[PDB]
This record gives C-alpha cells, sequence and structure tokens, in this order.
C-alpha cells in the first residue's frame, strides 16, 4: 500500500497520442506471442536482473571497479548522441553533448556537486559492463536470469548477446527518439523511465537523419517543438507508451523507434539492457516485405551510393535528381 | 541482390 509510485505530472508533454504497451507475466502466452512477432511488451516478473535490484550509487561505487566510465554531459534535458567517426562529412555539425571518461566515484561526486550547487548541467552514465568490475558485481551479473533470456535467444533464432549497457541518468534526462539495429531486453533497476515506442512502419513520420550523418538513426524532429513545415507527417505519428520501474523488462524490438525519459523529479534511474544481434535474413523472402526489411533496404541504398559516388555529400543530390518529376 | 539489400548492420546507441 506504498502509494502511487509516480503520477502524470512527472511526464513531459508531447503533441501525439499513444496507446499503452501491454504489461504481462513472462508465463503469459500473449507475451510470448508479442515477442515472437516483434512487438513490444513489458514483462513484470522475469527476475532478469533480480540481483541488481539492490544497486544504488553507493553499492556501485564500492563494488564496480576502478575502470573508466563514459559519462555524457548536456546543457539541456535532451541527450542527442553522435557518431564521432562520421563528423567529417557534415562539417556544419557541432555536438550538443560532450563525453568524458572518469572513475565511477568521480561521477558520483559530479552529481553531488551539481545537486549541492543547484547546477543546471545534466549527466548520463552509459557504460558497457566489462572485465574490470568488482567481485560483487560479477556475482550479481552471474545471478541474472540467464535461463530465461537464453531461452528467448534460442526461440527467436537471435544471434549473440553483444553487450550489456549500464545506464545511470538524472531525473528529467531524455534520450531522443531513435532505433537500434539489435534486439533489446531493457531491464529497469532503479527509478522510473517513460518509454515511447513507434513501429518501423512510421519511418515516414519520424524523419531519420541521413545514414552518413553523426546522428544516424535518430529522429530529426524536436519532440518539444515539432517543425511541421519540414516534417509534416509528424502530425500522423502514434506511439506505444509505458512507464517501467524496478523489476520490469521492456522488450524493444529491433528497428522500433524509442524515446526514453527519466521521470521528472523521480531521482536517479538505473537500467541494464541486453543487446542481441537479430536473426539472419530468411532463406526465402516473403512478399510484400515487412517494414523493417524496407528500412534495411533504404539504409543500404544510402550506404552504397555514399561509397559508389566516392562521397556521401553527393547522396542527397543524386537521390533528388532520381525522383523530382519522375517518381513524385 | 535482394539478400544484399536486405542485410542489416548491428549499430546501437552511441556509435555502433
Ligand atoms: O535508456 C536510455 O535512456 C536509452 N537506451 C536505449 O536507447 C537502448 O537501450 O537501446
Ligand atoms: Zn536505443
Amino acid at each position: 500500500a506504498l502509494g502511487p509510485a509516480w503520477d502524470e505530472s512527472q511526464l513531459r508533454s508531447y503533441s501525439f497520442p499513444t496507446r499503452p504497451i501491454p504489461r504481462l507475466s513472462q508465463s503469459d502466452p500473449r507475451a510470448e506471442e508479442l515477442i515472437e512477432n516483434e512487438e513490444p511488451v513489458v514483462l513484470t516478473d522475469t527476475n532478469l536482473v533480480y540481483p541488481a535490484l539492490k544497486w544504488d550509487l553507493e553499492y556501485l561505487q564500492e563494488n564496480i571497479g576502478n575502470g573508466d566510465f563514459s559519462v555524457y554531459s548536456a546543457s539541456t534535458h535532451k541527450f542527442l548522441y553522435y557518431d564521432e567517426k562520421k563528423m567529417a562529412n557534415f562539417q556544419n555539425f557541432k555536438p550538443r553533448s560532450n563525453r568524458e571518461e572518469m572513475k565511477f566515484h568521480e561521477f558520483v561526486e559530479k552529481l553531488q556537486d551539481i545537486q549541492q550547487r543547484g547546477g543546471e548541467e545534466r549527466l548520463y552514465l552509459q557504460q558497457t559492463l566489462n572485465d574490470t568490475v568488482g567481485r560483487k558485481i560479477v556475482m550479481d551479473f552471474l545471478g541474472f536470469n540467464w535461463n530465461w533470456i537464453n531461452k528467448q535467444q534460442g526461440k527467436r533464432g537471435w544471434g549473440q548477446l553483444t553487450s550489456n549497457l549500464l545506464l545511470i541518468g538524472m531525473e528529467g534526462n531524455v534520450t531522443p527518439a531513435h532505433y537500434d539495429e539489435q534486439q533489446n531486453f531493457f531491464a529497469q533497476i532503479k527509478g522510473y523511465k517513460r518509454c515511447i515506442l513507434f513501429p518501423p512502419d512510421q519511418f515516414e513520420c519520424l524523419y531519420p537523419y541521413p545514414v552518413h550523418h553523426p546522428c544516424d538513426r535518430q529522429s530529426q524532429v524536436d519532440f518539444d517543438n515539432p517543425d511541421y513545415e519540414r516534417f509534416p507527417n509528424f502530425q500522423n505519428v502514434v506511439g506505444y507508451e509505458t512507464v517501467v520501474g524496478p523489476g520490469d523488462v521492456l522488450y524493444i524490438p529491433m528497428y522500433w523507434w524509442h524515446h526514453i525519459e527519466s521521470l521528472l523529479n523521480g531521482g536517479i534511474t538505473i537500467t541494464v539492457n541486453f543487446w542481441y544481434k537479430g536473426a539472419p535474413t530468411p532463406k526465402r523472402i516473403e512478399y510484400p516485405l515487412k517494414a523493417h526489411q524496407k528500412v534495411a533496404i533504404m539504409r543500404n541504398i544510402e550506404k552504397m551510393l555514399g561509397e559508389a559516388l566516392g562521397n556521401p555529400q553527393e547522396v542527397g543530390p543524386l537521390l533528388n535528381t532520381m525522383i523530382k518529376g519522375r517518381y513524385n | 541482390v535482394v539478400k544484399l539489400l536486405l542485410e542489416h548492420g548491428a549499430d546501437v546507441x552511441a556509435q555502433d
């Protein structure tokens, strides 16, 4: 009877309607049906990261090792990421978030400081779990529900687990809408994150940056102020929404757009995700294609032209030449 | 050809 975990006033306000992602037992056939069919579902009882539910900044500082952690800094609540390698071919791009490597205890002191000095700055720890972690964390990791998630990997024909990303964010932190090219079981550990997903068939409404841009895979649309002149179909976007707290696992299917925010005035959030490579392309192709297969096609066309033209800055002009007065 | 165009990368989060 502990009261409302959170309320609507902690959710940011946006221009589009949503329906709820279903929350189900891991033993419920409907939940298996959704995962099999690459639709989101929040599972409430996997115990996937049960051992980590005691994690907080003190336990982690004490136990997580002397390794380096990538900490992103932002002057705003939106943490747009950028691929550093791609900066070259978009000279007119300055980042809105710096990355800094620091020891875990330096990160905790950073938060303390900002908090104590009423600072505006925001931080977001995002670090792959690795060898360097302490004995207690290794034991917690080994206590994850591998039986369950390994079975899911076998049943969906997925490829290997590529990594586990540890995410520690400040209240109000936003990861803007983007899609990932792997399957993701998103395991909430501390605090609450609002997750807004969009299916791959809404590619037309979300206007991803060019593949060769540093922000490849993110939406160009500012959710806090959509430019309907440039992005008219953003007026047609409909999301699938949920709030995940400790113990919840959100299946975020490959290619599904997701916008993710830590609840306003909700304290720090901790999440560990589980990224798996997708099943291989099927022997025989079934027509017409699924949406994510079309996204795959479009990405490859952009890649190939960048290569063939010898310069990604020519992909736009060639593509426009191809369609104006011909296919539009 | 179709398989060529249907192959996907494995990029996630920050860079890849
Ligand atoms: O949790 C976040 O803020 C961002 N995480 C992701 O986009 C992911 O797990 O794929
Ligand atoms: Zn993501």
